[PDB]
RNA sequence: UCCCCCGUGCCCAUAGCGGCGUGGAACCACCCGUUCCCAUUCCGAACACGGAAGUGAAACGCGCCAGCGCCGAUGGUACUGGGCGGGCGACCGCCUGGGAGAGUAGGUCGGUGCGGGGG
RNA sequence: UCGAUCAACGGAUAAAAGUUACCCCGGGGAUAACAGGCUGAUCUCCCCCGAGCGUCCACAGCGGCGGGGAGGUUUGGCACCUCGAUGUCGGCUCGUCGCAUCCUGGGGCUGAAGAAGGUCCCAAGGGUUGGGCUGUUCGCCCAUUAAAGCGGCACGCGAGCU
RNA sequence: UCGCCUCCUAAAAGGUAACGGAGGCGCCCAAAGGUCCCCUCAGGCGGGACGGAAAUCCGCCGGAGAGCGCAAGGGUAGAAG
RNA sequence: GCUGACUGGGGCCUGUAGAGCACUGAUAGGGCUAGGGGGCCCACCAGCCUACCAAACCCUGUCAAACUCCGAAGGGUCCCAGGUGGAGCCUGGGAGUGAGGGCGCGAGCGAUAACGUCCGCGUCCGAGCGCGGGAACAACCGAGACCGCCAGCUAAGGCCCCCAAGUCUGGGCUAAGUGGUAAAGGAUGUGGCGCCGCGAAGACAGCCAGUCGAGUGGCGCCGCGCCGAAAAUGAUCGGGGCUUAAGCCCAGCGCCGAAGCUGCGGGUCUGG
């Protein structure tokens, strides 16, 4: 699967807490976090979530 | 009474809206298609065809379909119309609407009374090919106490009352 | 004054208003309507008060048909009162209106005759008002 | 400083809740016992090794799973298929 | 495998109402009886028993019909997960996902499982 | 298996009401009265609509039913600083500010002949009295006056007095 | 006002406060209980001696609006009546 | 010892938003119309009429927390996947809390008042009155501060001077210092899109209508501004001062800018 590169750039806090959890799925920790992981809908689905504090970025 | 219309592909509705474009549809039991209309145009046309007569509806290929209009949705805030459906007639005799023609004025007048035109027109079964012009009211002696209602009308060739047709069309009534 | 004959209940809570009218939006009856540009409770008294403007102005003249109707209660606690011990007694009672109803309508009438009453009659409400026709407000087939 | 006197109103009650509803849904094992649903009629009917209380409680007949059905005029019927 | 009827389930009104035609050889009914079993707050009406002259009138089965009932898209709206804007407020607006209800076209006078009896 | 309006209904004793301005302690700005604050229903002022009033004639003077605001001086609503203290009416003395102006200066309309009014517009520079009655605020009254304005300053001002 | 039950408020699981909206309970039935067997409502339109506008009788039409001791809701005639 | 939050697919459960009128009520206009009022008019009881009150029924229009023929988005739950997280589950020792506050959204109360009051979901302050923005300012915007640096890149917000960085570029508006905070309502204030009147049947405005020889009027959409606008110590957009802007709308490039992120050294705790 094309992987996906995501880095977290949009600061979590005043989020909703599902959000937050969502991030820690995933594993971004700080900002400006960057992670390349596989391209499952699971991992995706995550992703769309948190869309708006994240420049996301195939690979 | 003729109308360029063009071929709707995907182009959200909106967008079509903002450019002056008027979203809609055509349709009958064999074709379906996303059409869209120029708006002032239109309202040109539909300002007197209405739902009473056909429009001839011009698509990008040339073709010229004969179609009737069956709704109009309108936005209630900014009371213009969102989406226009048209019905593309053949030869199989459809259903519509045909207007009125209130001849002179009612006798209910010392009393302040003013006439209520309750139908300006009538349901009807007609064919396509024998689609008429209008109907021929009587209207003279309608006093502050009586009125009238059910199938007391000039019914042509082609026609067929699909009215109850026990219902009332025509009542004058008293002022405010 | 202009209330209902029953109701099932006596208070009711206030609520909201969300856009739009829901219906009551096209003519339907007479050649002219009066329209609401704004969400507002409109009070009998005031619904009264334009009407009578506007057979005042045609006097005795025409028809007019009055599109809302105060169903809704209004509550007001005494004056000068604390808050607690239950909800207030109602005053009156209010038309909920949301913009593109049409409220009133009108017949038999010159236009000139109708464009002023109606204008007069926007004056007694407590929102802005517009004025309308009979366009392809003809929802038939 | 001239305060202004008050009411009562006869009104400020409710009952306890009481917890109505369905308990296990289409696809859960259960034992049998399980109660399946809470209900305050035949809300539900009782189907395949499902039993129904004097208070209309649905529950299951035997260790199964739980699956459920609307034959629209007949009602709905909970039902217990048995693993085994 | 193909008819028709008799049972008996499933789908859950596109199975329905109302109209109109059909069917008695076989099934089935209505029917003939009320001795016997069994019955009626009074009634052989119903339930039940013994029958087989008569009818398909009733009821049931099969066909046609859209007046009523039922179902019902597509398109477009409303509403909204989530993301963001305007207003002093009532409330309004843009993004990206989801998307009715009414209504228009249209459709419907049912479909099917097992077992029996008859061509 | 029985005896509970143990109903203040998870049920203090088997058994129980008041008062304190003669009052005390411990606490609270967790919670009221004064003041401020937020709010502005009420309150004061101004505006929109033009049914009608005004012999005639919607606005000289007026405005039904209704509509929209301003101000924050009323009575309140809320309980935010203050209960290890923010003295809490009115009077006097001392002022200073606002204009929505009571005189005085301009001015336009007038149902303005003159004189004198009415009404609105601009304008606080200066003025805005002496008494009777009540603690009074305010008010009514006497005699005057060009006039005898209305408010804010912790219902200005008690480490200034009463 | 103080416990208990129904409905709403309650934002389509559950739960959800206010001196918010609005009602009930502190009983009742030896048949109003167990089982077996039968039966089907309210209305409406005719028609019928005393007979109202429903006394009892007949005939059509009537899927449920009747009824289920009592508040409300849920449920329910393929019965819980 | 991988089972957690959160996520993907499947399956149930649901009665809100919206909508609807089939039930329960409310409701406008019309038709038809049981009763009743009342006129015609008599007791032989009938009978005719009613711009009166008024069931059902019909047509056309609506309303509802305690209405629903209908019904989303979402929410709850089980299964199967991902997911090693200052996740989860189990047994025990020690607690503090049991006084919340604001903001957004959804309701109630309230007056569609309050730094009001009561719940619900979320979030922050509380304990982050540490850091940047907002003139100043718990909780609005940015962002989670182990220590050091005379390094670098960004966030919000900014780039005429105070004050770091553009008196940057291209196109419009606006003439009120609007901007620099208010409504109904008024106006031949401006600009831009629309569509009709109707003009050598040459009056649109001006002197006898001839001359006059052309443009005239009327609506409808949209932007910016004007009056509506009066309170009490000295004023003011934070201040200077800004007018083809240093205002407003639309495009774009670069820079500035935090304790965010990088670089470099160091410390500590966990796991390997």
């Amino acid at each position: 699967m094309p992987r996906l590169k995501v880095k977290l750039v949009k600061s979590p806090i005043g989020y909703p807490k599902d959000q937050k959890a969502a991030l820690k799925a995933l594993g971004l920790r700080r900002l400006q976090q960057e992670r390349v992981l596989e391209d499952t809908p699971a991992i995706r689905g995550n992703v769309e979530k948190v869309a708006h504090l994240v420049r996301v970025e195939v690979v | 009474y003729r109308l360029k219309a063009y071929y709707r592909e995907g182009e959200k509705p909106s967008a079509l809206r903002r450019a002056g474009k008027l979203p809609g549809v055509m349709y009958n039991r064999h074709l379906n298609r996303k059409v869209y209309v120029d708006l002032v145009e239109f309202d040109k046309v539909f300002r007197q065809a209405s739902i009473h007569h056909v429009i001839v509806l011009e698509l990008p290929d040339g073709q010229s379909l004969p179609t009737l209009v069956r709704q109009v949705n309108l936005d209630k805030r900014r009371r213009r119309p969102e989406h226009v459906d048209f019905f593309v007639l053949s030869d199989e005799p459809v259903e519509m609407y045909v207007p009125l023609r209130f001849v002179g004025t009612p006798a209910g007048v010392r009393a302040g009374g003013v006439l209520q035109e309750i139908h300006r027109d009538i349901l009807v079964k007609v064919s396509p090919r024998n689609i008429p012009e209008f109907i021929e009211v009587d209207v003279s002696g309608l006093e502050i106490g009586d009125s009238l209602h059910a199938s007391d009308l000039k019914l042509p060739p082609g026609v067929e009352l699909a009215v109850s047709p026990e219902e009332t069309i025509a009542a004058v009534v008293p002022p405010e | 004054m202009l209330m209902p004959r029953r109701m099932k209940y006596r208070k009711q809570q206030r609520g909201r208003l969300k856009g739009a009218t829901k219906g009551g939006d096209y003519v339907a009856f007479g050649d002219y309507g009066l329209v609401a540009l704004e969400p507002a409770w409109i009070t009998a008294q005031q619904i009264e008060a334009a009407r009578v403007a506007m057979v005042r102005h045609f006097r005795r003249g025409g028809k007019i048909f009055i599109r809302i109707f105060p169903d809704k209660p209004y509550t007001k606690k005494p004056l000068e009162v604390r808050m607690g011990k239950g909800k207030g007694n109602v005053e009156g009672y209010v038309a909920v209106v949301k913009p593109g109803r049409v409220m009133f309508e009108v017949a038999g009438v010159t236009e000139e005759q109708a464009m002023e009453a109606l204008r007069i009659a926007g004056h007694k409400l407590p929102i802005k008002t517009k004025i309308v026709r009979r366009d392809a407000y003809d929802e038939a087939q | 400083a001239h305060k202004k006197g008050l009411g009562s109103t006869r009104n400020g009650r409710d009952s306890q809740a009481k917890r109505l509803g369905v308990k296990r849904y289409e696809g859960q094992v259960v034992r049998a016992g399980n109660i399946l649903v809470r209900q305050r009629g035949t809300r539900f009917k009782p189907g395949k090794n499902v039993g129904m209380g004097r208070d209309f409680t649905l529950f299951a007949l035997v260790d199964g799973v739980v699956e459920f059905q609307d034959r629209g005029r007949l009602g709905r019927y909970v039902h217990v298929r048995p693993l085994a």
